[PDB]
């Protein structure tokens, strides 16, 4: 159960990198709103790491 | 022409989610058989940790 | 103790 | 797409959990072997065959 | 029986000899850990030897 915790937790950093890609193509792209949906979910699932 | 003009337009849209469905349906199938690798090698540990 | 022994065989 | 229960979505996930399951089992079975110290001890010998 | 006994007691003698091995490879190799797990068992086995 742990080592699915940890795969879980190990998800949600690849999860949030995955993200931290798409905020960076968004600057590049330079549309403001596929920015936005990136710093949300970067903030939830730091959270949800934390807990784990 | 205008309704073989629509009927195109939705065949090549049909067309398209199948090529869709069908990388999908693919993919599974090879999942399946990855799924399937990764169940037989757990039966071979639990005979190799009990001796 | 034990490893304090471990140390003093690792020393010759 | 939506990864909803589905007939064909529903059942994709129930098997991703058990085979998950059975590897994370199998580690913890493993690691119990790996933690004893004769099985450590042999592969410091096997090093050092190796490297002869 | 007593000659069960007397094979176990010979048998703790011999495996108390293989750890012994064990311990001085250790001391070869340089690892700490490996030392240690041989140590306690030569304690125990001596105690059951003796009590036999």
């Amino acid at each position: 159960a742990q080592k699915r915790s940890e795969k879980q937790y190990n998800d949600a950093q690849n999860e949030i990198n995955k993200w931290q890609r798409n905020a960076q193509l968004a600057l590049q792209k330079g549309d403001e709103n596929l920015a936005r949906q990136a710093l949300e979910r970067k903030k939830t699932y730091t959270d949800t790491s934390a807990a784990l | 022409k205008a309704s073989l003009d629509t009927q195109s337009t939705q065949v090549e849209t049909l067309k398209r989610n199948l090529i869709q469905l069908e990388s999908k349906i693919s993919e599974a199938k090879t999942k399946k058989e990855m799924l399937k690798a990764r169940i037989t090698t757990a039966k071979a540990q639990e005979q190799l940790q009990g001796m | 103790d034990e490893l304090a022994a471990l140390k003093a065989q690792m020393l010759p | 797409v939506r990864g909803m229960n589905t007939s064909s979505a529903m059942s994709a996930f129930e098997r991703m959990e058990e085979k998950v399951l059975m590897q994370e089992s199998r580690a913890q079975a493993l690691g119990e072997l790996a933690g004893a110290d004769l099985e450590t001890q042999f592969a410091q010998l096997e090093g050092g065959s190796d490297v002869d």
